[PDB]
């Protein structure tokens, strides 16, 4: 019953003998190769732990140490970032004049003329302009010399070696047993209150003592070398009390409960800092304090060892009603015995979180001098949207794996799962219908618009000038968010973001940081397109999950596995009935949806947000503001967005942006190369390999590991992999060349 | 009296109408 | 137990779930009127041939004699035409 | 207690019972509609059908078509709804022609919700379907006529 | 209905009959092999044409063969 | 140690080493004799 | 090397000597104690059998349950006798269940 | 020669809650199938159409819509449980048809009362070319 550490000593012995025998984990691979197919299987099943064995203890041990390996890798990548900022960068000069020096932390050797890629990034330096936004983080951190960057690179290297050693240790010397892993209450109590609570408390601490004073000094105009070191602020406190008088009373308020006396540096202002175009640091510190309090309290909910707390089984069993039978009874047994269920829930939530991060970081810019660095903002939004989409699709993959390999009503029965399984037909019917209806009423409007614009009938269009479709609720909500500070939020001064409105515009260095974003007919059309794409992706993935075990077409589908090519050409033909094929199809639709999302954001920001402002105060946007009138037809997307903005990348040959021109074309090539794998089948290829093998046999030069054509599933997987790489890399080159060139 | 004013409609509207009802009734007929 | 070889329709579920089988709620003066006046359109071949040829009649008619306020294709051009890149 | 039950206690028919498909209000309503008035002359039901649907199909063709603002042609766009009525009654006719033959009984179910025999619904005939076709069509054109007759200003013409 | 044919190279391993999902195949006595067994296909009006039997046959070349032919309700696997 | 010598001769490691050495060789050749379009010797 | 093999069988129990690099079936073929086979390729259950002692190399065995090689059954025609073994014959159906 | 069992209606059915995967119009007008088995006790099992059902102690009688459904359920019942099953085809006439196992034995075991259907006495490499059968309706494998 009680909670304790439980470990085994020396489960596996460190040895090299298993390195020299490829495929030790699976009995079939261990036997050795006859054909080349072997070499592929060896890699495809490398991390399929619960298929190498049946024992849950072994799978969990492997998972734990694999996680340690991943963390060691991440630390090594961080070490590289800090070392490159310290050694091959122009960070100090950029610190001196942030709105003229464009950041760069990678230089190239002069080998074959490639030194042309070392371009003039300002500050007496020649290299590659980076878009990860690391200078903004390092400035918001208080870092002012390259010695601090060196120090953090060394610390990260140490931490990476530590992670690798712990990964070896917990697998070969002290391996925890199943009962240790299966304690979820203590785990949640630690991650809620220990990892997230103590983490943000410690970080709020660092912001109160380092970031806040060093940024106060930097915004005051002081030379970044004549600013005191951070530790001085801790040794001598009069330095702090000069900038914030409240630091004279020094924790007497926090006990005397007169927290009011800290209003110096813990504020609730809202809006941006009109000097750097970022959020007030005095708001972020107070935010982190509040979040830490909330998490530290929330990490005391579940019972571990002292009676007080909540039993998860009790909470789940308590919830049930007259529509759902016995629901939630039997989910604790499931969520503690399958890793795939846990992975699906976790992937779904982390993907959604990443998308939310993208939106919130464009709309309320956290770092100083990030809002006016347009390339970094575009890069960050796009990167995080792609990551979120991929993780959401993996969620479906592992829900399907759970349904095929783990669901079992004979020993672990849950009611809600059973009822959803018992009306899946109606579920899929209604979702299918709503996607068809949503597709007619959003893309159809575009087709109507194109045809009315080509037929010389613009008064019959769907636009702000002819037939208006104003999103009344969105306008109503942002009007409520405009009037909020002072009426429904008396403690706030400015509202949360500048996109809500109120007529407030923030500029930095003659550039536009933020201003109110206008919603119109075009915004209405684009958002309904987005609803359409998300609904279709959901239909494909949920159909794959709900029918993973059986169908009216193939009534014993679970016996064929999770990843199989087909069940033959009979029954009419049954290619791609497996759930793996549904994941394979959903990847294309996720690509479609995310691509449209990033195109909508990129065109809208340049058209109505970004630009340059004059001393008289007349804003000139990068594009002329043509999103309201050209986004409503398809021809306007092809003409005013793709054709007009690809100019920067198709003209980079000879400049320092020529690598983007090379990658544009390479990515087009890789995309078109995948269609060969996607459009064909392996019978043709094996028959061609036959004749090539004959030719080799004619000269006693034929190989002993007989060459085969790829698998059916491998053909599909190579196809989708190259398709995604080609498409995403094309958009990557286009975006980066375009945004870097104009500004 | 405008010649396309008559031929474009009926070849565009009624010819396919009659031909589609025609072929539907024929193709779903069990002799 | 829902299997009875004698009555098959109850075993395979041939019910009418929403039919009524109640008497007519349209009292006969109203029904009288309709089934008197609405009869001649109740033969299949009759209705089909009539509908086709009458719809075609109305379409050819309203197409040959539509006015300019309706169809810009009828009002013709009202401007002098341009010359092409060389020709015209 | 639970709300969803298998259809009439038979848990091996491909359906269920809910407050959406078997509820007293919904049952009584759907029962008193023309399509579910089994014991009534096909032509009367068709008349109700065509009336309601011509009247309904008036509005959109008027308030959205190409001549919506031109009102020397804005209101008389009921021509369009008349044409739509004509077209889908031609479709009704060919459907009935292909789906039935007079020398064959009507395919409707003979059992009721409790297990009593019914006289098969005659709308599923060939004869009665042609009768219902005539009824729907008569109603549709004259309903177009009726809702064009009310051109008097109300709240939104 | 599809066609299924058995050829005299059969070694009577029964692997094809175990695999059929619609019970088309059958073992019958014979005298041409060590097993005194041979496959037969008496019920080809129920064959969905999945070729699950052909994937199971070990002889080179195959001893059971499925030729897809005219389609019906049972052959297409329709539940409606 | 013998097992390590075997492992180092497995296909991916062997090819990695072979091509890294080849790359160094061609890189140094081109660093010494840059921009060659012809055989200018004989 | 050439360990002695023991096969219970309805005919009795007989021994024959035969090197470890061989399959059991061809070695019972040598001395002439008849056994039931169909495939000789490891893709059916006619040559099935279980063990009394020792254990037999089943590297090149296929079409078996992820257990049939951990609870006793063995196919005689794809099996290398690593030890002085003692095995069963005519064991298909109590394997077929 | 192995009289086949009769269909005994009034045989109870498993305990199911209903599902949208069961019979449809094809069972009203074309055909459907019926499986019966023994079930030493009451136990839970996965329906070949939807979720889970409870089979009753004693005879069990299920109505499905395809032969493949019956056979997949029977395979599950016969290996994971040790149960004997039979299934039948019922027409809209009210006519039953014992279907499986046909002659009392399972087809993977050779029974001495069976004839050969679809057996060619030659190898597959000895079929004629299509040119030999052109304009006459046979097929090269017909022989
Ligand atoms: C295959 C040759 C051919 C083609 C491609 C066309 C194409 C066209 N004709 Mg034309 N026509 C043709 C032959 C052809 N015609 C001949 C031989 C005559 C008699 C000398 C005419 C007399 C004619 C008139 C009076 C008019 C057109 C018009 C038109 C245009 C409007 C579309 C239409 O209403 O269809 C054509 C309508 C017809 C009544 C043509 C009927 C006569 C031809 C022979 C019918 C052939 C159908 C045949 C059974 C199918 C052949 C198979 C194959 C074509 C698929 C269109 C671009 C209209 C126009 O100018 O638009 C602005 C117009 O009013 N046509
Ligand atoms: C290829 C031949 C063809 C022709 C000749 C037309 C002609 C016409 N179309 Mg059309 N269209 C076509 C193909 C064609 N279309 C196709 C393939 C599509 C699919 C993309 C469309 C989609 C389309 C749309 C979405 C719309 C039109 C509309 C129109 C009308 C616009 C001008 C107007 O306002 O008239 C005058 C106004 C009227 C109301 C005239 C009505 C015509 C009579 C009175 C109807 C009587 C019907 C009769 C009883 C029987 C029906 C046909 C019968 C002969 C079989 C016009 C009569 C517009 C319209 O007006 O809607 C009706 C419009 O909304 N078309
Ligand atoms: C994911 C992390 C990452 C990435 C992508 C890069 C990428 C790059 N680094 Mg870098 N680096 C990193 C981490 C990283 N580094 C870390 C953690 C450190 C130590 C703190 C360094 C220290 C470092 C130095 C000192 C230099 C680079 C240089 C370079 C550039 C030339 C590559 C090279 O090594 O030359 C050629 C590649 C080789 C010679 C093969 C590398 C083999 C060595 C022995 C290590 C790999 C062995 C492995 C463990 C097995 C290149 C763009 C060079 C540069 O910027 O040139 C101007 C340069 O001099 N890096
Ligand atoms: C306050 C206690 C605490 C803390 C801080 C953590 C923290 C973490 N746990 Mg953990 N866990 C705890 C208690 C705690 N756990 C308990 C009580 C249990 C059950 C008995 C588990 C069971 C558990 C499992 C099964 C897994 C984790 C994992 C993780 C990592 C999650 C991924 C991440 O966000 O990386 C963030 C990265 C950082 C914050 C970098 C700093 C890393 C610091 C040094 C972590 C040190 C905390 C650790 C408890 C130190 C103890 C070791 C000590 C004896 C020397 C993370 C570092 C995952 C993992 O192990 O990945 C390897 C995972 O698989 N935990
Ligand atoms: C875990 C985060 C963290 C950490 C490690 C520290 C650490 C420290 N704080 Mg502190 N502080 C924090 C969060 C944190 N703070 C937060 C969130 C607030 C806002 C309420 C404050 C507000 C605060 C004040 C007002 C003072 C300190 C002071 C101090 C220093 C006094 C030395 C001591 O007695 O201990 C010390 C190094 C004292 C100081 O400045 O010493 C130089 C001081 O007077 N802190
Ligand atoms: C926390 C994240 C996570 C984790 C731990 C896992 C873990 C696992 N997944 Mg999974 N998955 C995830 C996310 C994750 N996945 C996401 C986001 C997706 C959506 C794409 C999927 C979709 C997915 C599928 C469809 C499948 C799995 C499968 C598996 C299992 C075996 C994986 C394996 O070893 O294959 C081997 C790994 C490789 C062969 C490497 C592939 C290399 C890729 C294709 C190249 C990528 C290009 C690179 C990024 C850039 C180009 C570089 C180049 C130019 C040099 C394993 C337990 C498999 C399974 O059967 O589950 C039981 C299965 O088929 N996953
Ligand atoms: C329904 C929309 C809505 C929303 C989203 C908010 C949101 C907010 N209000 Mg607010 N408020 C509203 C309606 C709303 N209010 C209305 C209609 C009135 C009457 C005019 C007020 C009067 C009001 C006052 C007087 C104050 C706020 C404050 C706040 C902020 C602190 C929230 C808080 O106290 O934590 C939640 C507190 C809890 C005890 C948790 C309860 C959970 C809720 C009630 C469910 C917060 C952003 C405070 C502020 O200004 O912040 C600086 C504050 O002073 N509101
Ligand atoms: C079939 C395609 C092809 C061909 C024929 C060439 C041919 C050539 N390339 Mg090129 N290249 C190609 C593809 C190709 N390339 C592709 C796809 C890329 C993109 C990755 C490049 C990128 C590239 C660059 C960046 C450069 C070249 C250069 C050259 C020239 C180098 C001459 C040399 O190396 O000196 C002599 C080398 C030797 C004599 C080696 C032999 C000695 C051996 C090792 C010793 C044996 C002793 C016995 C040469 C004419 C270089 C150049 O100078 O261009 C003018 C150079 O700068 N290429
Ligand atoms: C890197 C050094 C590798 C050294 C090595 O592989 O052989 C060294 C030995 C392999 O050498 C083996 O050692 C065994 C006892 O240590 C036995 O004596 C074996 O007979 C001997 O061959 O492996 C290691 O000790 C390295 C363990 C991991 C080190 C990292
Ligand atoms: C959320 C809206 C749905 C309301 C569910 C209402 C609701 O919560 O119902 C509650 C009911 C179950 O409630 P119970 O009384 O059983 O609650 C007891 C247990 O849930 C204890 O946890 O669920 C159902 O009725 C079955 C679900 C069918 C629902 C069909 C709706 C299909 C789509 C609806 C979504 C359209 C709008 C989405 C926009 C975001
Ligand atoms: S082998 Fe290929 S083409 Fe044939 S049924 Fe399978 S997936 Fe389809
Ligand atoms: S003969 Fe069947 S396994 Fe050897």
């Amino acid at each position: 019953p009680e909670v304790k550490i439980l470990v085994d000593r020396d489960p596996i012995k460190t040895s090299f003998e298993q390195w020299a025998k490829p495929g030790h984990f699976s009995r079939t691979i261990a036997k050795g190769p006859d054909t080349t197919t072997w070499i592929w299987n060896l890699h495809a099943d490398a991390h399929d732990f619960d298929s190498h064995t049946s024992d849950l203890e072994e799978i969990s041990r492997k998972v734990f140490s694999a996680h340690f390996g991943q963390l060691s890798i991440i630390f090594l990548w961080l070490s590289g970032m800090y070392f490159h900022g310290a050694r091959f960068s122009n960070y100090e000069a950029w610190l001196n004049d942030p709105t003229h020096i464009r950041p760069s932390a990678q230089v190239v050797w002069p080998i074959v003329g490639q030194e042309i890629l070392n371009g003039d990034v300002g500050g007496g330096f020649r290299g590659i302009q980076i878009t990860s936004g690391f200078f903004q983080i390092w400035r918001a951190s208080g870092i002012t010399s390259e010695l601090q960057l060196y120090c953090t690179a060394i610390g990260a290297l140490v931490f990476a070696a530590l992670m690798l050693f712990a990964g070896w240790f917990h697998y070969h010397k002290a391996a925890p047993k199943l009962v240790w892993f299966q304690d979820v209450e203590s785990m949640l109590n630690h991650h809620l209150a220990g990892l997230l609570g103590l983490g943000s408390l410690s970080w709020a601490g660092h912001q109160v003592h380092v970031s806040l004073p060093i940024n106060q000094f930097l915004n005051a105009g002081v030379d970044p070398k004549e600013i005191p070191l951070p530790h001085e602020f801790i040794l001598n406190r009069d330095l702090l009390a000069q900038l914030y008088p409240s630091f004279a009373e020094g924790a007497t308020p926090f006990f005397t409960l007169n927290w009011s006396k800290y209003a110096d540096f813990l504020t609730f202002r809202g809006g941006l800092d009109p000097l750097t175009g970022g959020l007030w640091l005095t708001d972020i510190a107070h935010h982190h304090l509040a979040i830490a309090i909330l998490f530290l309290i929330a990490g005391h909910m579940y019972r571990t060892n002292w009676g007080i707390g909540h039993g998860i089984k009790d909470i789940l069993e308590a919830h049930k009603g007259p529509f759902t039978g016995q629901g939630h009874k039997g989910l604790y047994e499931i969520l503690t015995t399958s890793w795939h269920a846990q992975l699906s829930i976790n992937l779904a939530m982390l993907g959604s979180l990443t998308i939310i991060v993208a939106h919130h970081m464009y709309a309320m810019p956290p770092y100083p001098y990030l809002a006016t660095d347009y390339g970094t903002q575009l890069s960050l939004f796009t990167h995080h949207m792609w990551i979120g989409g991929f993780l959401i699709v993996g969620a479906a993959a592992h829900a399907a794996i759970f349904m095929v390999r783990d669901y079992d009503p004979t020993t672990r029965y849950n009611d809600l799962l059973d009822r959803v399984l018992r009306h899946r037909d109606a579920i899929i019917s209604h979702l299918n219908w709503v996607c068809i209806f949503l597709g007619f009423h959003s893309f159809g409007l575009y087709i109507h618009n194109d045809t009315m614009s080509a037929l010389g009938r613009p008064q019959d269009m769907f636009s702000d000038t002819a037939i208006q479709l104003q999103p009344v609720f969105a306008q109503w909500i942002q009007n409520t968010h405009a009037l909020a500070p002072g009426t429904t939020a008396p403690g706030a001064t400015t509202s949360t973001s500048l996109t809500w409105g109120g007529g407030d515009l923030v500029s930095v260095g003659g550039k536009v940081a933020l201003l109110p974003i206008p919603l119109g007919t075009a915004d209405f059309l684009v958002h309904h397109i987005h609803a359409f794409t998300i609904h279709v992706t959901v239909l494909i993935l949920l159909k794959g999950v709900l029918f993973a075990r059986s169908s009216r077409l193939i009534p014993d589908k679970a016996n064929l596995g999770f990843r199989f090519p087909c069940d033959g050409p009979g029954r009419g033909g049954t290619c791609q009935v497996s759930a793996w094929d549904h994941v394979f199809l959903g990847l294309f639709w996720m690509y479609n949806a995310i691509s449209v999302v990033i195109f909508h954001f990129s065109w809208k920001m340049q058209s109505d947000v970004w630009g340059s402002i004059n001393d008289q105060g007349v804003v000139t946007h990068i594009t002329g503001g043509n999103f309201a009138q050209s986004s409503i037809t398809i021809n306007g997307w092809l003409r005013d967005f793709l054709w007009a903005q690809a100019s920067q990348v198709i003209q980079s040959y000879g400049s320092s942006l020529s690598a983007y021109g090379l990658f544009f074309l390479g990515a087009h090539f890789v995309w078109a190369f995948s269609l060969m794998f996607l459009f064909s089948g392996r019978g043709y290829w094996q028959e061609l390999i036959e004749s090539i093998v004959w030719a080799h046999n004619k000269l006693k030069v034929a190989p002993a590991t007989q060459p085969r054509a790829l698998s059916i599933v491998q053909g599909r997987a190579v196809g989708v992999t190259h398709y995604l790489l080609g498409g995403i890399a094309t958009t990557w080159a286009f975006f980066l060349a375009r945004i870097i060139a104009v500004g | 009296i405008n010649l396309p004013s008559l031929f474009v409609p009926l070849v565009g509207l009624l010819f396919p109408a009659v031909a589609m009802a025609s072929l539907f009734l024929h193709v779903e007929k069990r002799l | 137990v829902y299997f009875d070889l004698e009555d098959l329709g109850n075993t395979t579920g041939q019910w009418d779930l929403y039919g009524s089988d109640a008497p007519s709620p349209y009292n006969s003066l109203q029904s009288k009127f309709f089934e008197t006046f609405a009869a001649p359109f109740t033969k299949r071949g009759l209705l089909l041939k009539f509908l086709i040829l009458g719809g075609g009649s109305t379409l050819a008619y309203f197409s040959a004699t539509a006015s300019g306020d309706i169809l810009p294709i009828k009002k013709g051009p009202q401007l002098p035409p341009q010359l092409g890149p060389r020709l015209g | 207690y639970q709300v969803v039950q298998p259809i009439n206690g038979d848990p091996f028919i491909g359906s269920l019972e809910t407050p959406v498909t078997s509820s007293p209000l919904v049952a009584w309503y759907l029962s008193n509609l023309p399509g579910y008035r089994t014991a009534v002359n096909p032509l009367l039901r068709g008349i109700e059908v065509g009336l309601a649907h011509g009247f309904l199909l008036v509005g959109p063709f008027v308030k959205a078509g190409p001549l919506r603002n031109t009102e020397i042609a804005g209101q008389a766009g009921s021509l369009a709804a008349g044409g739509l009525v004509v077209i889908l009654s031609i479709c009704l006719t060919i459907y009935g022609i292909s789906s039935f033959n007079e020398g064959d009984p009507s395919t409707a179910p003979s059992l009721t919700l409790t297990g009593r025999k019914k006289q098969p619904d005659q709308l599923q005939t060939a004869d009665g379907w042609a009768k219902f076709t005539g009824g729907f069509f008569f109603g549709g054109i004259s309903g177009v006529i009726w809702a064009f007759f009310l051109l008097y200003v109300l709240d939104l013409p | 209905s599809h066609s299924v044919k058995i050829y005299d190279t059969c070694i009577g391993c029964t692997q094809c009959v175990r695999a059929c999902p619609t019970d088309v195949l059958e073992m019958i006595p014979w005298g041409g092999c060590k097993a005194k067994q041979i496959a037969s296909a008496p019920r080809t009006e129920d064959c969905v044409g999945c070729k699950r039997c052909e994937s199971a046959c070990p002889t080179d070349f195959l001893s059971v063969r499925v030729y897809l032919w005219h389609e019906t309700t049972r052959s297409m696997g329709l539940a409606y | 140690m013998r097992d390590l010598k075997t492992y180092l001769s497995v296909a991916p490691v062997a090819s990695t080493l072979w091509f890294a050495a080849l790359a160094g060789l061609l890189i140094e050749i081109n660093r010494f004799f840059p921009d060659a379009l012809t055989f200018p010797f004989f | 090397a050439s360990y002695k093999v023991k096969l219970v069988t309805p005919d009795g129990t007989q021994e024959f000597e035969c090197p470890s690099d061989v399959y059991i079936l061809d070695h019972a073929e040598e001395v002439g104690i008849d056994l039931p086979y169909s495939c000789r390729a490891g893709s059916c259950s006619s040559c099935a059998g279980k063990v009394v002692g020792g254990e037999v190399d089943q590297s090149d065995g296929s079409f078996l349950d992820d257990e049939q090689i951990e609870a006793g059954f063995v196919l005689t025609c794809v099996a290398y006798p690593t030890s002085d073994v003692v095995i069963e014959t005519h064991k298909e159906e109590d394997l077929t269940a | 020669g192995f009289t086949p069992p009769e269909l005994d209606p009034n045989t109870p059915s498993p305990i199911f809650g209903g599902s949208t995967g069961g019979l449809l119009r094809k069972a009203q007008v074309e055909e459907f199938y019926v499986i019966t088995w023994e079930s030493p006790k009451e136990q839970i099992f996965e329906m070949p159409t939807g979720g889970a059902a409870i089979m009753r102690e004693g005879p069990n009688l299920l109505k499905l819509a395809r032969k493949e459904q019956c056979l997949a359920l029977g395979t599950r019942l016969r290996s994971k449980y040790k149960i004997k099953y039979q299934f039948y085809r019922v027409f809209p006439s009210g006519e039953v048809q014992y279907l499986h196992p046909k002659d009392g034995v399972y087809p993977e075991k050779v029974n001495p009362g069976r004839q050969g259907v679809g057996v060619n006495f030659r190898s597959i490499g000895k079929n004629v070319s299509p040119i030999e059968v052109k304009f006459t309706g046979k097929q090269p494998y017909d022989l």
